């Protein structure tokens, strides 16, 4: 959950 | 509250396959600890404000979820889970939601677009589901949002516009998902993002002109899309930019100059696009680039020389272009450069003095230019150095003194060059060294014994040289090589019985050299080997038994020879052979009785022999030209050049 890519 | 805790009771009674080490065994006694003991409820004045099972092992879905009952739900986190079904638009009801979590689940369908009734919301997290269907508009309304995560779905449809109108959004996470259309370009109102992440998705269109107006973005990710157009020169207005990655999408245009602007920005991934043009000299102001990636591309002309002013450059990746001109020294400058990959361009000249005067450098690809003159010394002292590609160049001098001691070298490739004089033992100091590939150059002299010394190789590639000299039995030492090449060389005396040895040998080629007398008898222990090519040597006398151990052979050419006697029956030994060329020779006798037994083969050749007698059985000699069969003394019962 809630991650840069 | 006790109302609360029984409609939460009914509903963890529909969860299936549950145990009794649940956490949400600690759901008990409803009326005096609610408030107190239940695991992941939490309360405001005696009313559950927060209900946090993420994690717990909960099966089930949200179909029974007490909505109404539990109006003062403020924080919802039910991630990591095994819930299915929907999510109802009763969730859309929670008007005092700020935290909602729905991540990591079997979700499916839509969602509701009743969530923009959440006028709290501030963290929207439905990240790793199935849901599917356009994103809601009506989410553009939830304006206290700091950041939205809906990556690793099956989303559809385009970015709403609406979501301009989210003035609080930090991140904007929606990679991983189907999502189509133009990108909306009211998200350059977004004057609070920071990160914007629309990665791995069918997005198309242009990149909107207005994303010059995010002054507050650092990551921009949009690689990976089918976006057309040009890159604007906006972006270059996008001074937080730490990341900008649009690599693998369908940009055309030049690169803007407005891109040297962005003095924070470390990465840049431009790589598979069809960009054109040249590199603006601008290109060396971003002096805070670390890794630049504008490989497989369109771009022409020469690289800037400002780019000895990237001194934090570590990657540069300009591969696969159409760059042209000489290699600026700037280019190779950085003190922190390790990976320097030039390959697939028309650059001409010489390389740069500057190549490794660091030593540092540690990939170097130059394949397929129009290079020339010596290397550099830099490069020669470069004891760093642990890929170096230079094949399909004509680089040019004394193979022993253009290339020091690499410790650290794991692959190099000189192939197709104009290196001359020997091969010097150095090699040898490369002791990681798995491969050594110095196809077509002219190389002279013998292979140094240190050579054989080198059971790490795994590839050796002399091939297509002017090396001379016996190889001695010391070769047997290469244990751990699978390819090896010495074809198409000037090396005499018989073939060493130490390839005996060369257990993991997969390909051998030994062809179009001097070797003479007979192919060795103890050559039978090489059970990988599929390919055999010793043809066009001095070889003679009768075809080894030892041979006919070799069960994996695919393909085996002994022609162009001077092998005499019959072909042996034990061929039969080798039922995983195809092709067989065996022309060219003194082979005579009958052909063997055996041969139907052989299944396999669909490719062979005979012809220019003393071989006598009636042709077998097999899809290959049915199938032989007049090329394939003539030469020989009593071809076939009938004396046919053709079928039967
Ligand atoms: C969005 O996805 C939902 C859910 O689809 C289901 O989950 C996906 C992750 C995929 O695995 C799908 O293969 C899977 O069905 C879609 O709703 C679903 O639609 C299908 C038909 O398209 C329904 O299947 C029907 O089931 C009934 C019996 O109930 C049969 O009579 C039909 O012959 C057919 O098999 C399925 O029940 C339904 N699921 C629901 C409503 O929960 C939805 O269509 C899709 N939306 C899109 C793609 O725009
Ligand atoms: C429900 O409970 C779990 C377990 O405590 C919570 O997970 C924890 O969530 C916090 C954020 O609220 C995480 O802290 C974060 O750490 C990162 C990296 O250090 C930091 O940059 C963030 O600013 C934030 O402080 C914490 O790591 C995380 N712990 C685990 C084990 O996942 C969860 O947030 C709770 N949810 C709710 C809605 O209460
Ligand atoms: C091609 O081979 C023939 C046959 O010689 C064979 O050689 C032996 C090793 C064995 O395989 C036997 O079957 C044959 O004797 C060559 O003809 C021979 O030539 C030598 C002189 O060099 C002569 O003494 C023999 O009597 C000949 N034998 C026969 C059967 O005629 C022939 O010279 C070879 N040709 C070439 C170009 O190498
Ligand atoms: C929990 O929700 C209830 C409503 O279901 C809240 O009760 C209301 O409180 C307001 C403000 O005091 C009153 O004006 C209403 O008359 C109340 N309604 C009912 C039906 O009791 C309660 O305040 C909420 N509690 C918390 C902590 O949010
Ligand atoms: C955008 O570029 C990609 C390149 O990755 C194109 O995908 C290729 O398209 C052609 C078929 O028309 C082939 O080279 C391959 O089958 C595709 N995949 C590859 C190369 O990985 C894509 O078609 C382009 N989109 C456009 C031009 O609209
Ligand atoms: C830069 O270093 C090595 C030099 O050989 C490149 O090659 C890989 O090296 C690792 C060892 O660390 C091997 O396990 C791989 O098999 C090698 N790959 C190939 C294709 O030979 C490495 O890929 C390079 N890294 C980059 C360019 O990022
Ligand atoms: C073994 O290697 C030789 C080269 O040493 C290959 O010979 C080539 O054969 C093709 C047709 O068969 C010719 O057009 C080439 O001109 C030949 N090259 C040379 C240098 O003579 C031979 O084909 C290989 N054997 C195989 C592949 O079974
Ligand atoms: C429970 O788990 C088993 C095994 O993973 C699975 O076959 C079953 O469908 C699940 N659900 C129910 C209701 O048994
Ligand atoms: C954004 O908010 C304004 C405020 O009235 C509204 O007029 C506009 O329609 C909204 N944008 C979208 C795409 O609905």
């Amino acid at each position: 959950e809630s991650s840069s890519s | 509250t006790v109302s609360e805790a029984n409609a939460l009771l009914k509903w963890k009674s529909t969860f299936t396959n549950q145990t009794s080490s649940s956490k949400l065994s600690s759901w008990v006694n409803p009326n005096t600890s609610f408030c107190r003991s239940w695991y992941g409820v939490s309360c405001v004045r005696n009313s559950i404000i927060r209900l946090n099972l993420t994690n717990t092992d909960i099966e089930g879905t949200f179909q029974d979820f007490p909505f109404s009952a539990l109006p003062n739900l403020s924080y919802v986190d039910l991630s990591m889970n095994r819930f299915s079904g929907t999510i109802p638009p009763q969730f859309g009801d929670f008007s005092k939601l700020i935290y909602f979590d729905l991540s990591i689940n079997q979700l499916v369908g839509e969602i509701p677009s009743e969530l923009g009734k959440l006028s709290n919301l501030e963290t929207l997290h439905l990240v790793e589901n199935k849901l599917n269907g356009s994103i809601p508009s009506e989410i553009g309304r939830l304006t206290k949002l700091h950041e939205i995560a809906l990556y690793d779905n099956l989303l559809t449809g385009p970015i709403p516009s609406s979501f301009g109108n989210l003035t609080n959004l930090a991140n904007l996470y929606l990679f991983i998902n189907s999502l189509s259309g133009p990108i909306p370009p009211e998200l350059g109102n977004l004057s609070s993002l920071a990160e914007l992440c629309l990665d791995r998705n069918k997005l198309t269109g242009q990149i909107p002109s207005s994303f010059g107006k995010l002054k507050n973005v650092t990551l921009l990710n949009m690689f990976e899309n089918n976006l057309t157009g040009e890159i604007p020169p906006e972006i270059g207005d996008m001074s937080a930019l730490d990341t900008l990655s649009l690599h693998t999408n369908n940009l055309t245009g030049s690169i803007p100059s407005s891109l040297g602007n962005l003095k924070n920005l470390a990465i840049l991934h431009l790589y598979l696009n069809k960009l054109t043009g040249s590199i603006p000299e601008e290109l060396g102001d971003m002096e805070t680039m670390i890794d630049l990636e504008i490989s497989e591309n369109k771009l022409t002309g020469p690289v800037p020389g400002s780019f000895g002013k990237l001194t934090k450059l570590e990657w540069l990746f300009l591969r696969d272009n159409h760059l042209s001109g000489p290699i600026p020294p700037g280019i190779a400058n950085s003190s922190v450069l390790t990976v320097l990959q030039l390959d697939t361009n028309n650059f001409t000249g010489v390389l740069p003095e500057t190549i490794c005067r660091s030593g540092k450098l540690e990939n170097l690809t130059l394949d397929d230019n129009l290079l020339s003159g010596p290397i550099p010394i830099s490069l020669t002292n470069c004891k760093s150095l642990i890929r170096a590609r230079f094949k399909g160049n004509s680089f040019s001098g004394d193979i022993s003194e253009s290339f020091g001691e690499y410790p650290n070298l794991n692959f190099i490739d000189l192939s197709n060059n104009k290196f001359r004089g020997q091969i010097s033992p150095k090699w040898e100091k490369s002791r990681k060294l798995v491969a050594f590939i110095a196809t077509d150059n002219n190389i002279t002299g013998p292979i140094p014994p240190e050579i054989w010394n080198m059971t790490q190789l795994n590839q050796l590639d002399l091939s297509s040289n002017n090396i001379s000299g016996e190889l001695p039995e010391t070769i047997s030492k290469l244990t751990r090589v699978s390819k090896l090449q010495l074809n198409g060389n000037q090396l005499s005396g018989r073939i060493p019985s130490g390839i005996r040895s060369l257990a993991n040998l997969e390909y051998l080629d030994l062809s179009s050299n001097r070797f003479s007398f007979q192919i060795p008898a103890t050559l039978d222990s090489l059970p990988r080997l599929y390919y055999m090519n010793l043809s066009r040597n001095d070889l003679d006398q009768n075809i080894p038994m030892g041979l006919t151990k070799l069960s994996q052979l695919q393909t085996l050419d002994l022609s162009h020879n001077n092998l005499d006697g019959e072909i042996p029956s034990q061929f039969t030994s080798l039922q995983n052979l195809e092709k067989l060329y065996l022309q060219h020779n003194n082979l005579s006798g009958p052909i063997p009785s055996s041969f139907s037994e052989m299944k396999s083969l669909t490719h062979v050749d005979v012809s220019h022999n003393n071989l006598e007698g009636p042709i077998p059985d097999n899809a290959a000699f049915k199938n032989a030209r007049p090329d394939a069969l003539e030469g020989n003394r009593d071809l076939c019962g009938s004396n046919t050049t053709q079928g039967l």
